[PDB]
């Protein structure tokens, strides 16, 4: 299962 | 930036027997950047139907790829892998040794 | 045995040639099971192992949604890293991300990973405590301070300790015959004189799974580390792995050498001699 990734550097 | 030259291995899936179906593999690993061109050569000429694995990478972040094609070795035919990468001032050609 | 799940993603900017290419792949232990390629036509998470195909359509829709969101996020992160490092928009740059979890024999959480590399070097990585970050340089420290203040780490714990563990547990049961198998190496030796006084002995391990293996040559019971030629473990292409180790030996002295093979699939380590 993939994770949700939305955070920006 | 960091730039790492590929390690190259060319080999068959199984120990080679003339006349018996097999797969020819060129494994490139430990390289960076990921942009790379890999060709399998049969008597110096590029084999047309070569597949490759999906781009992945190791714990140190270096990339690896597997290029492969079905083939049937014979006594007369020579095989090689030709790796083209920015770290290589000319493409590296590694000949298939049946015992490597 | 312990098991792991990983996702490995690569974004490569190609200025003047469209948007960055995004590729992601999923692994359980040494077995790939999915992939996504932003350049491919389907724009879908696609199966790469037979046992994942039995996941229903909600799975493929949701996983596709997640990986496409990641591709968009890391596209923007490539642009931010460009600014943090004061780099021109002319060159091609690479953002890699890895995440996943390890579980023990009992299926319980051991470790979670959530980490990035920019242009092939560490950028920022979630530390073992799942509360703090290790930043590689001054540019990564900017991100680290931002993510500490926003508690990014805490907000990934539900995934790392829960969804990731649970998914890995499901895959290990659904792919039991593949993922829980242990194939020991088929071994043999080759012997080739290289002159009238020396000969190569090559010890071969073939057809083994998982990829972890140790091949060592000894001479009269003493490890021959500095003189062994040892190639990186390599995929056969059928889901098993291969490795060999060679030593150059004075001819007539072959009997002093032993190759020692350790693999999780061997009840006892092997000793091979020519």
């Amino acid at each position: 299962n993939y994770n949700y990734q939305y955070r920006l550097f | 930036m960091i730039q790492r030259t590929p390690k190259i291995q060319v080999y068959s899936r199984h120990p080679a027997e003339n006349g018996k179906s097999n797969f020819l593999n060129c494994y490139v690993s430990g390289f960076h950047p990921s942009d790379i061109e890999v060709d399998l050569l049969k008597n110096g000429e590029r084999i047309e139907k070569v597949e490759h694995s999906d781009l992945s990478f190791s714990k140190d972040w270096s990339f690896y790829l597997l290029y492969y094609t079905e083939f049937t070795p014979t006594e007369k035919d020579e095989y090689a892998c030709r790796v083209n990468h920015v770290t290589l001032s000319q493409p590296k050609i590694v000949k298939w040794d049946r015992d490597m | 045995g312990s098991h792991s799940m990983r996702y490995f993603s690569t974004s490569v900017s190609r200025p003047g040639r469209g948007e960055p290419r995004f590729i992601a792949v999923g692994y359980v232990d040494d077995t790939q099971f999915v992939r996504f390629d932003s350049d491919a036509a389907s724009q879908r998470m696609e199966p790469r192992a037979p046992w994942i195909e039995q996941e229903g359509p909600e799975y493929w829709d949701e996983e596709t949604g997640k990986v496409k969101a990641h591709s968009q996020t890391d596209r923007e992160n490539l642009r931010i890293a460009l600014r943090y490092y004061n780099q021109s928009e002319a060159g091609s740059h690479t953002l890699q991300m890895m995440f996943g979890c390890d579980v023990g024999s009992d299926g319980r959480f051991l470790r979670g990973y959530h980490q990035y590399a920019y242009d092939g070097k560490d950028y920022i990585a979630l530390k073992e405590d799942l509360r703090s970050w290790t930043a590689a340089d001054m540019a990564a420290q900017i991100t680290k301070r931002k993510w500490e203040a926003a508690h990014v780490a805490e907000q990934q714990r539900a995934y790392l300790e829960g969804t990731c563990v649970d998914g890995l547990r499901r895959y290990l049961e659904n792919g039991k015959e593949t993922l829980q198998r242990t194939d020991p190496p088929k071994t043999h030796m080759t012997h080739h004189p290289i002159s009238d006084h020396e000969a190569t002995l090559r010890c071969w391990a073939l057809g083994f799974y998982p990829a972890e293996i140790t091949l060592t040559w000894q001479r009269d019971g003493e490890d021959q580390t500095q003189d062994t030629e040892l190639v990186e473990t390599r995929p056969a292409g059928d889901g098993t792995f291969q490795k060999w180790a060679a030593v150059v030996v004075p001819s007539g002295e072959e009997q002093r050498y032993t190759c020692h093979v350790q693999h999780e699939g061997l009840p006892k380590p092997l000793t091979l001699r020519w």
